[PDB]
């Protein structure tokens, strides 16, 4: 995957 | 007035979500960047596939052109950035120093310099030619969801998870200006307006603000669309109706008047988030990409 693409949260 | 813009090209071909899609500023070309860790080139007007663009070991969740055309930069979570000549597809340089995900990148307008976001909360400015890190500025206290160079690369605007948008100066890097609002919510994109004055900044309560960043104040919301968990980036679009433009939640794309907030379209057609969004830099033409359910580029036109 890549972090975009993710929930955004620390 | 309002647009009309209807699909013209459906484009498959990454195998997991899309991340990013950016016309090239001679509006020749599209790409995309995936978490499938390519980056694919398309023609903007045909939708021609034209090649694939790979070396990232870990997805990507940014891409950006130079002000020339000839470069891509890249932002992947295996910590790295990479410079790319367009035309061999080759990697011209890996860009070492963010301690977690690259989130964001763009180039400055003299294209010399790239500005760099990420996981680790802090803002990277990188030499082009070297590939050498020239500043790591601490910006944010939470991953850093944007950054964008205004029309003169002389500032710099980042947004954080933190809740901050920062204007940062370049060449010393001070920041200059910090954006606080109350109840704070993530901030998950920012960008300088075409004209620099104005700063257009998405939070993770389904709302977009256009603020005068130097008189601290928020001349204008947009919001109907949802964007609660994922950056959505938006856009100015100029050459033809002055609209915002943004991906949703909900699967559309929403077009909104820039004066007057009003909805005046919404594409349907993704049948996944839609995490990006771009605006032809010549024609009338909107370039729009989806997370795994979906994992197409769709590419729309209007007369207006």
């Amino acid at each position: 995957g890549a972090a975009k693409c993710r929930v955004f949260s620390p | 007035v309002k647009p009309n813009y209807a699909l013209k090209f459906t484009l498959a071909g990454h195998t997991k979500a899309v991340s990013s899609v950016k016309f090239s500023p001679n509006g020749e070309w599209l790409a995309s960047s995936s978490a499938d860790k390519l980056i694919k080139i398309w023609g903007a007007y045909d939708g021609k596939f034209e090649k694939t663009i790979s070396g990232h070991k870990l997805g990507i969740s940014d891409v950006a052109w130079s002000s020339d055309s000839n470069l891509l930069v890249s932002a992947s979570d295996d910590k790295t950035l990479k410079i790319w000549d367009v035309s061999s597809g080759k990697c011209l340089k890996t860009l070492k120093g963010h301690s977690n995900y690259v989130f964001c990148c763009n180039f400055n307008p003299q294209s010399n310099l790239i500005v760099s976001g990420s996981f680790d909360e802090s803002v990277r400015i990188w030499d082009v030619k070297t590939g050498k890190c020239l500043k790591t500025l601490p910006a944010h206290s939470d991953p850093v969801s944007a950054v964008h160079f205004n029309r003169d690369g002389s500032l710099i605007v980042s947004s954080s998870y933190d809740g901050l948008c920062r204007i940062w100066d370049t060449a010393s890097g001070q920041c200059l200006k910090t954006l606080i609002d109350d109840d704070n919510p993530p901030v998950s994109f920012v960008k300088f307006s075409p004209n620099g004055k104005y700063i257009l900044a998405a939070t993770l309560d389904n709302t977009l603000k256009l603020w005068d960043y130097s008189k601290g104040k928020c001349l204008k919301t947009y919001t109907g669309h949802k964007n609660e968990k994922y950056c959505i980036f938006a856009n100015f679009s100029v050459t033809g109706g002055k609209w915002i433009v943004s991906g949703s939640e909900d699967n559309l794309v929403y077009i909104w008047n820039l004066q007057t907030k009003e909805i005046v379209q919404k594409l349907q057609g993704h049948t996944d988030v839609v995490i990006s969004t771009a605006c032809h830099p010549t024609e009338n033409i909107i370039a729009s990409a989806a997370l795994e359910n979906d994992k197409t580029i769709k590419l729309w036109k209007s007369d207006c």
